[PDB]
RNA sequence: GAGGGCGCUUACCACUUUGUGAUUCAUGACUGGGGUGAAGUCGUAACAAGGUAACCGUAGGGGAACCUGCGGUUGGAUCA
RNA sequence: UUAGCUAGUAGGUGGGGUAACGGCUCACCUAGGCGACGAUCCCUAGCUGGUCUGAGAGGAUGACCAGCCACACUGGAACUGAGACACGGUCCAGACUCCUACGGGAGGCAGCAGUGGGGAAUAUUGCACAAUGGGCGCAAGCCUGAUGCAGCCAUGCCGCGUGUAUGAAGAAGGCCUUCGGGUUGUAAAGUACUUUCAGCGGGGAGGAAGGGAGUAAAGUUAAUACCUUUGCUCAUUGACGUUACCCGCAGAAGAAGCACCGGCUAACUCCGUGCCAGCAGCCGCGGUAAUACGGAGGGUGCAAGCGUUAAUCGGAAUUACUGGGCGUAAAGCGCACGCAGGCGGUUUGUUAAGUCAGAUGUGAAAUCCCCGGGCUCAACCUGGGAACUGCAUCUGAUACUGGCAAGCUUGAGUCUCGUAGAGGGGGGUAGAAUUCCAGGUGUAGCGGUGAAAUGCGUAGAGAUCUGGAGGAAUACCGGUGGCGAAGGCGGCCCCCUGGACGAAGACUGACGCUCAGGUGCGAAAGCGUGGGGAGCAAACAGGAUUAGAUACCCUGGUAGUCCACGCCGUAAACGAUGUCGACUUGGAGGUUGUGCCCUUGAGGCGUGGCUUCCGGAGCUAACGCGUUAAGUCGACCGCCUGGGGA
């Protein structure tokens, strides 16, 4: 939810 | 905490305005007088007052229609968590044009309707919807 | 004579040999489970207070579903 | 489920080296270098301008066109030359095949085709230098499997025809039918008209500019020669090509199929078959009436194509930045500390870092978009513009963010006076109750269950009383009561020690929030060593129950429960809600203080901390939450992506 936690680890894609 | 006060200032006004509150009180700064006395030249509230030197507390007036919220909704666009900045023709509306989005550049706070003839972008505050 | 070439030797080094490691695929006796199976056998666990309330974690038990011991929870009935 | 990697490695001196700087190379000197902003290792992959998808942001990929890099049987090396470590150059080794008089040599189709083979699957062993580009030469000329073309392959896109006018008892036939009638159906026939293309004959633009022979002018030169250039004239230069185009002829003559028909999704009846056969993308159809199977009738959607399979995106907001959630649907680590990282109250100055404004340069062409032009049209080709939201630099503005400087106090802290508490650790101590043991009085059953039995007892049980020993737990108080970060924590007393909260001020001046790795605590079971032993009690002993009893029930009973010393670190460790802060109507209470008040009662009036039950607005899938939020928001972190596998 936090764009923070996305610049360590982005979004999986399956 | 409060570490955007920006944010901590719309909280104040959408809460009193939906819950038939006449006035609120809040801690002033500069920046709190930069927005407030804009939102007066644009009708969306009444009157505002500084209190206090030591302790800067900025106090609102509010206003209904008959008994009907007059800002119906806010949105805080930019925050410390993610800075937004736009140029001169990428300018957000708000409802199409309708509602006004809050803009500092360095010739003072304005809107975009009136950044189209000072042609300057910068931060966005927030979507006075 | 100066100088060159040939030849020899040396340095670098591909391929190649032994010793002995790391990594990868194929094959692989045997072996560990799991899934897919309406009618097969064995039992009646759970869902009602499902007939010893259930469940989680842990140790032990025995074809098996499970049981008991300790502690916790209500995702339990009846309640005063 | 890759955390340490690296000794020519990192840097320096000097020598050497190439076209140029340089560990590029060598001796010496230093011990550094790289790296949680992904070093290193493993796997995969040519990349980009773009194509496709998508409203956009994004997403998947890199064939044809163009740019670059690498490669030319495998591996290594150098020469030549301006340029190569060299596709059709060489040298060496290895692999494979060919020639051979046996000693030897020859060869590199990932160039054009083409064969073998692989695979679901991709072509003629063609023509030409006419044009364009390149190579050589003074030119002529030659060469060019580049390229221009042709054939094959409905492989894709686009265009046209397979007729049109007229023609109702509306014939026949098929099928439906309440046999009355409708359907096929102006559809066919017949009546009139016409010839896109193909077929058959004729004419025929453009792709071609040049080049080559005479010749005048100009030019230099001793020169009217020769040559250079500008002119004019004559004869010529086409693979495609039987060119496009056009004239003329004959007559509708040469030219329509496939899929579907329950819903999604366009169209309804009939027969046959009988959960068999089959159908099918999903839903699920059919054992005696199936529009879903098979066939027929009729129709629908497309069209020289139509279906199917496989693959990419969309739909899918179904990895949610745009634009999702985590009380119970999958998900908030058991809790706490804290580095790095992210973020930060308020006032002023300064820097202009981020951002914004303007301008330059650049973002190759082609593709896409805008208006045009051209090929009979379209596809396609093409003019200019826009686009390419990019990057670099200069000049600006100073509100916000960042840095510096000086601050300020409401945030967060410090002191004093106090109050409450099962907060933790350590050491003593009390009295019931349990059981054991000693003694006394005392007699036939005690014990246990739904009912009984095992078991105990005439050595006197049990019951009672006296006295002693050991062990573990703390009735009542005691309550949605208190405390602690949580698990949790309960006799009293002492000692040591932790946080929480309130009152009055004084004082430092953002000292803060949050947290991946790291660090410690962390119910009980169990594990190691040494103690300890009442009661309870896995396994087990024995008796009932029963079909069997392994469980239930009962009589006993070891490990363990207890303490020290460690280790183990999981729980339905739950408020099934991560922490912090800011606000938004309220009640019933509880607990804990404090300020004032005819103290006129343990009271009246306020006012903070903690806590439960109701409940408005609002939110929510519903349940419910609702000033202690699951209401409206910010700061940061963890976690989830169908069920099962797990
Ligand atoms: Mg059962
Ligand atoms: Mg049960
Ligand atoms: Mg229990
Ligand atoms: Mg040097
Ligand atoms: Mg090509
Ligand atoms: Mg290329
Ligand atoms: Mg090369
Ligand atoms: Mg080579
Ligand atoms: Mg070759
Ligand atoms: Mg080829
Ligand atoms: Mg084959
Ligand atoms: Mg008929
Ligand atoms: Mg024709
Ligand atoms: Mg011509
Ligand atoms: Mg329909
Ligand atoms: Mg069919
Ligand atoms: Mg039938
Ligand atoms: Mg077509
Ligand atoms: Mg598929
Ligand atoms: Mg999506
Ligand atoms: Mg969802
Ligand atoms: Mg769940
Ligand atoms: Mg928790
Ligand atoms: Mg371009
Ligand atoms: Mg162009
Ligand atoms: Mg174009
Ligand atoms: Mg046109
Ligand atoms: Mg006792
Ligand atoms: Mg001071
Ligand atoms: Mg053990
Ligand atoms: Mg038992
Ligand atoms: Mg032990
Ligand atoms: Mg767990
Ligand atoms: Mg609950
Ligand atoms: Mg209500
Ligand atoms: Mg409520
Ligand atoms: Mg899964």
């Amino acid at each position: 939810a936090t764009v923070n936690q996305l610049v360590r680890k982005p979004r999986a894609r399956k | 905490s409060m570490q955007d006060p920006i944010a901590d200032m719309l909280t104040r006004i959408r809460n009193g305005q939906a819950a038939n509150k006449a006035a609120v009180t809040m801690p002033s700064s500069k920046l709190k007088v930069a927005i407030a006395n804009v939102l007066k030249e644009e009708g969306f509230i009444e009157d505002f007052k500084v209190e206090g030197d030591t302790k800067p507390e900025l106090e609102l007036t509010l206003k209904y229609f008959q008994g009907k919220a007059v800002v119906e909704s806010i949105q805080r666009v930019s925050r410390p968590g993610l800075r937004i900045y736009k140029r001169k023709d990428e300018l957000p509306k708000v409802m199409a044009g309708l509602g006004i989005a809050v803009v500092s550049t360095s010739k003072g706070v304005m809107t975009d309707r009136a950044a189209r003839q000072a042609g300057l972008g910068g931060e966005i505050i927030c979507y006075v919807a």
